[PDB]
This record gives C-alpha cells, sequence and structure tokens, in this order.
C-alpha cells in the first residue's frame, strides 16, 4: 500500500536513475591520489561498518557516507593521516542526514581515539559540505534493493539480508566498483543473492522496471560473484562479523554458488 | 555560490525560527527581493543542524513553482545565510486577513490545486514534508502559493521504514502519527492538505486539539471512530486503546457545511481514515472540483 508509494514508486526510480550519474564518483580518483590507495580505502570504510555495528546506525547511512567520501576524493587530494578526518565527518554528514538520533559529534571525535580534536571534526563536516554543495540526497545501492525487493514473489528476508550484505562489500573495493552505479549493484547484488538462495534469477518484472538484464549485469555479476568466492579472505572482514548477527540472518554463513550459469 | 552579503541591502525582519530570523532584503545589483533566512553556527557546539543539512539538500533539488526556491546558500564559518525568492504573505496572515470578508472559491480552489501540484512534485522526488500548515504556505501577489519551510522534511526510501515520530504541527497531524504506527508516508501529506482546505473554506482549523489524545478524539468526533472495517488494522495500532469512546460519523456536509459536492468528495479522500485508501496529490489533480480552475490573484493587498 500507500508504504511502497505506488503512485509515486516509477516517478522515484527514475528521478534516482538520474540522480546516481550526477552523485557519482570519478572512477580514476585514486591514481591521482598521491599519498592513498585502494587499500587504505578498503580499511577506512571497513572501519565505518564497525561503526554503524558500534552505534546502531541504519545501513542506509553507512552507503551514503561512502557516496560522500568518494565524491569528495574526487576532487580533493588527501594525506593518509587525514583520511580518517575525511571519513568521520561523512558519517556525521549521513548520521544527521538519514539518523533519527545521530550520535554527537562528542561521539565521533571518541570512535577516532582523539586523533582528532572536536574542532577538526566540525572542520572537515563544513568543507565536505562546500565541495559536495550540500547535495546529500544521493542514491545509494539500498535504495534500489528495496525497491527491486518489491519483486520477489514472494518475500524471503535470506534473499533480503544477503543483497544487502553483497552491496556492502562492493562499498570496500573502489577497484572494481567505482565504475558500477549503485542500480546496477543492486541489480547484480539482488540476482546473486536470489540463485543462492532460491535458484531464481533476475526476473523480467525487474527487466521491465530498469531495463537491465542478465546480459546487461554480467561485468559486475562476474566481478560480484568473485568478491563473495573471496570474501572469507579479504584483509577487511567487518561486514562477515556484521552478517553473521541474527538482525541480517546470518546469511553470511551462506555458501556462494560455484557457478552461475550465465 | 555565487553570491555575498555585501549585494544585500536589509529591509526589514518578516520571521523567526529556530534556525534564527528571516530577513526581506534587497539585491543592489539585480533588484530582487529576496528573504534571507539566518542560521547561527556559532551557538552550535555541533555543527551544522540537521534541520538545515536536510532544508538546503532537499531544496536544491526541488525545483518547481509551488515550491520556494532556494537561491543560494552562503556559507561562512560563524554563519549560514540561506537565500530564498520572496514572497509577500503566509496563508495563515491572508485567512486572518480575509476574517470577515472570506476567501473567494476561485482562490480556495486555485490555492489547493497549486498546493497539491508541489506536494506530488515532491512526492515525485521522494520527499516528505511532514509540516504542512498554513503559517508554511507563501502567497504572492500575482496568484501563486508556495510549500516552505522543509526543516522538517525528510528524503525517503520505497518501501518506508521507521522515521522520527515527533512529527506535523498537532493540528494538522495525521491518525496514523497519533496512534504510534510504525510506518507512515505520503498519505500525512494529504492529511494536511485536506486539514489545510477545510481552514480555507472555515478560516478556523478543523481539528483544533490542546493535546495528542484530544487531537485524536476530536477527529474521531468528526469523522467517526474508526474500526476494521474502515481501517483494518486500526484496533492492532501501538496507541491504540479498546476503551477509545466509539464516536458515530456525522453526514459529511456537516464537517464543512458550505462545501459543495465536489468540494465535499475530496475533503472525504484527503481525509480517509486509511492511508493505503487516502487520495493521493496526484491523482487529486483530476478531481471533478477542480474542471474549472483558474490563478486568480490574491483579492486584498499583502
Ligand atoms: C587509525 O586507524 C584507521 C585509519 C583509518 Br583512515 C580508518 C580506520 C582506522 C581504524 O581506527
Ligand atoms: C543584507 O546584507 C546582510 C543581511 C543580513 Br540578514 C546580515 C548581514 C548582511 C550584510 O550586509
Ligand atoms: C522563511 O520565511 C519566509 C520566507 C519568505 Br520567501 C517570505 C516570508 C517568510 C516569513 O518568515
Ligand atoms: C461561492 O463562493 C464561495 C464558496 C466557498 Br465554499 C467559500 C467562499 C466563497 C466566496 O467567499
Ligand atoms: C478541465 O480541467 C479539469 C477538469 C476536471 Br472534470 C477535473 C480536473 C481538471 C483540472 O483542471
Amino acid at each position: 500500500g500507500v508504504n511502497e508509494v505506488p503512485d509515486y514508486h516509477e516517478d522515484i526510480h527514475t528521478y534516482l536513475r538520474e540522480m546516481e550519474v550526477k552523485c557519482k564518483p570519478k572512477v580514476g580518483y585514486m591514481k591521482k591520489q598521491p599519498d592513498i590507495t585502494n587499500s587504505m580505502r578498503a580499511i577506512l570504510v571497513d572501519w565505518l561498518v564497525e561503526v554503524g555495528e558500534e552505534y546502531k546506525l541504519q545501513n542506509e547511512t553507512l552507503h551514503l557516507a561512502v557516496n560522500y567520501i568518494d565524491r569528495f576524493l574526487s576532487s580533493m587530494s588527501v594525506l593518509r593521516g587525514k583520511l580518517q578526518l575525511v571519513g568521520t565527518a561523512a558519517m556525521l554528514l549521513a548520521s544527521k542526514f538519514e539518523e533519527i538520533y545521530p550520535p554527537e559529534v562528542a561521539e565521533f571525535v571518541y570512535i577516532t581515539d582523539d586523533t582528532y580534536t572536536k574542532k577538526q571534526v566540525l572542520r572537515m563536516e563544513h568543507l565536505v559540505l562546500k565541495v559536495l554543495a550540500f547535495d546529500l540526497a544521493a542514491p545509494t545501492i539500498n535504495q534500489f534493493l528495496t525497491q527491486y525487493f518489491l519483486h520477489q514473489q514472494p518475500a524471503n528476508c535470506k534473499v533480503e539480508s544477503l543483497a544487502m550484505f553483497l552491496g556492502e562489500l562492493s562499498l570496500i573495493d573502489a577497484d572494481p566498483y567505482l565504475k558500477y552505479l549503485p542500480s546496477v549493484i543492486a541489480a547484480a547484488a539482488f540476482h546473486l543473492a536470489l540463485y543462492t538462495v532460491t535458484g531464481q534469477s533476475w526476473p523480467e518484472s525487474l527487466v521491465q522496471k530498469t531495463g537491465y538484464t542478465l546480459e546487461t549485469l554480467k561485468p559486475c555479476l562476474l566481478d560480484l560473484h568473485q568478491t563473495y568466492l573471496r570474501a572469507p579472505q579479504h584483509a577487511q572482514q567487518s561486514i562477515r562479523e556484521k552478517y553473521k548477527n541474527s538482525k541480517y540472518h546470518g546469511v553470511s554463513l551462506l555458501n556462494p554458488p560455484e557457478t552461475l550459469n550465465v | 555560490g555565487p553570491g555575498s552579503m555585501e549585494n544585500f541591502q536589509k529591509v526589514e525582519k518578516i520571521g523567526e525560527g529556530t534556525y534564527g530570523v528571516v530577513y526581506k532584503a534587497r539585491n543592489k545589483l539585480t533588484g530582487e527581493v529576496v528573504a534571507l533566512k539566518k542560521i547561527r553556527l556559532d551557538t552550535e557546539t555541533e555543527g551544522v543542524p540537521s534541520t538545515a543539512i536536510r532544508e538546503i539538500s532537499l531544496l536544491k533539488e526541488l525545483n518547481h513553482p509551488n515550491i520556494v526556491k532556494l537561491l543560494d546558500v552562503i556559507h561562512t564559518e560563524n554563519k549560514l545565510y540561506l537565500v530564498f525568492e520572496f514572497l509577500h504573505q503566509d496563508l495563515k496572515k491572508f485567512m486572518d486577513a480575509s476574517a470577515l470578508t472570506g476567501i473567494p472559491l476561485p482562490l480556495i480552489k486555485s490555492y489547493l490545486f497549486q498546493l497539491l501540484q508541489g506536494l506530488a512534485f515532491c512526492h515525485s522526488h521522494r520527499v516528505l514534508h511532514r509540516d504542512l500548515k498554513p503559517q508554511n504556505l507563501l502567497i504572492n501577489t500575482e496568484g501563486a502559493i508556495k510549500l516552505a519551510d522543509f526543516g522538517l522534511a525528510r528524503a525517503f526510501g520505497v518501501p518506508v521504514r521507521t522515521y522520527t515520530h515527533e512529527v506535523v504541527t498537532l493540528w494538522y497531524r495525521a491518525p496514523e502519527i497519533l496512534l504510534g504506527c510504525k510506518y507512515y508516508s505520503t498519505a500525512v501529506d494529504i492529511w494536511s492538505l485536506g486539514c489545510i482546505f477545510a481552514e480555507m473554506v472555515t478560516r478556523r482549523a478543523l481539528f483544533p486539539g490542546d493535546s495528542e489524545i484530544d487531537q485524536l478524539f476530536r477527529i474521531f468526533r468528526t469523522l467517526g471512530t474508526p474500526d476494521e472495517v474502515v481501517w483494518p488494522g486500526v484496533t492492532s495500532m501501538p496507541d491504540y486503546k479498546p476503551s477509545f469512546p466509539k464516536w458515530a460519523r456525522q453526514d459529511f456536509s456537516k464537517v464543512v457545511p458550505p462545501l459543495d459536492e465536489d468540494g465535499r468528495s475530496l475533503l472525504s479522500q484527503m481525509l480517509h481514515y486509511d492511508p493505503n485508501k487516502r487520495i493521493s496529490a496526484k491523482a487529486a489533480l483530476a478531481h471533478p472540483f477542480f474542471q474549472d480552475v483558474t490563478k486568480p490573484v490574491p483579492h486584498l493587498r499583502l
């Protein structure tokens, strides 16, 4: 019913599709980053996952913060000793945007081990808002996934949680996932989550809604399949630890499929 | 942005909010009258207020003739200035200004219809206002009304998740908020517009409650007390009480007596108990009540 905004869902989907292109980070920003690497970004994002679990923040908030960070690093050269300041300010902004009860600024200073002062956090807060021109209503993977989830016949909470989890894994690795838009990773994550649990595939209803097919999705699916297979051995492990929880139906314990019959 | 305080000449104070104060100003190079909303970040030990982060981010995307235009944000370290297009009056002050005259049906109708267009556009861009009241609706001298004060607004996902419960000024608040529902959606902004439609006709608020339960009891005495028939799930709702008095539904003709058949149809669909059956802003634009809609200028000097 109205909670699924039947009169607005298509207008909304079309709008996010436009805005995801506007909110896209530069695929090749780390090469132009002289002091930070993909490996360092993965460390930051994995930390942000842990912080979202500690303060019991929404997944949406995590996704927003990652968007803000990548867009920021697309235009602003950052020293490695300051990467956590950018990240903390991103998570504060994301929290004030998306959370009913954002943690206090003092709580954000605290999680950085007093690496930074409250004054440093509030000043980066201002800088990020200036660099992003206050454009914070960015489409996330989640906003796509929740709409896609309405095409399940029937709804399966293991499928939902596993797609959420796979989409989160993508936030960690700027290579390759910077090259895919939120709507596309969501589609890959959903199809991969559906097959692993139900054996079913990307539905036509979603081909109709998205214009995307398994052929258009093949490049991201192959990348996500590999990420899923390789996840127990990735240096970052915080998303798997998180997705062992009952909140998420222990989906991190599900075995990835060996092949995709693509 | 491409703006500086030196090009604005202040004219007078026109308003005030938790943020701070609103000023009518004039652009010294262009001639353009603006409203300048000042936010104090100095009193803010928690940085930029979340209300302002939402208002700016959301108003930046919402370019629509019946939504107030954020022209700019002047962003120093001590202060944030929001540059808005200038509109002369709020709908509350004009209804009071029409106290004895009445507001003309053609203006009531053009106002509702433009409010329904701006709402439809907010809803089509995943935005809930959550504070629609006459005080937050701005009129100009040419016949436009626009939605403003987006400090309580929220960017929503589909389907919706649980958002803040402390939402909407009491007299314009929808039952599902009053009944502690886990979820609320675009239907809450329609409830508020329906209260506003009635208020434009009567120049008095439809549900003037002094408490949440008085608000609930005043709605239930006007529209009847909702059962499982009219609103499946109501008796299961968190703040629903079995002991709630069971008032009968009066003939809707008596809720707003001067309304015609078409007006009454539309008010009824905007004030349906079930958020699922309540009319969308999109659908309401096609309502027979608007077959003869025009955009007249307001009849009083502002
Ligand atoms: C201080 O160590 C770091 C640095 C960055 Br960037 C992100 C996370 C951590 C872990 O707390
Ligand atoms: C109009 O120009 C303004 C307006 C306000 Br409000 C506050 C300061 C200035 C500086 O000139
Ligand atoms: C934000 O408040 C506004 C905005 C404009 Br435009 C016109 C009047 C007011 C009253 O305060
Ligand atoms: C037909 O004229 C009407 C009708 C209604 Br309802 C409310 C106001 C007016 C004009 O003051
Ligand atoms: C001709 O215009 C109409 C007619 C009917 Br019926 C309903 C709504 C409108 C909108 O203006």
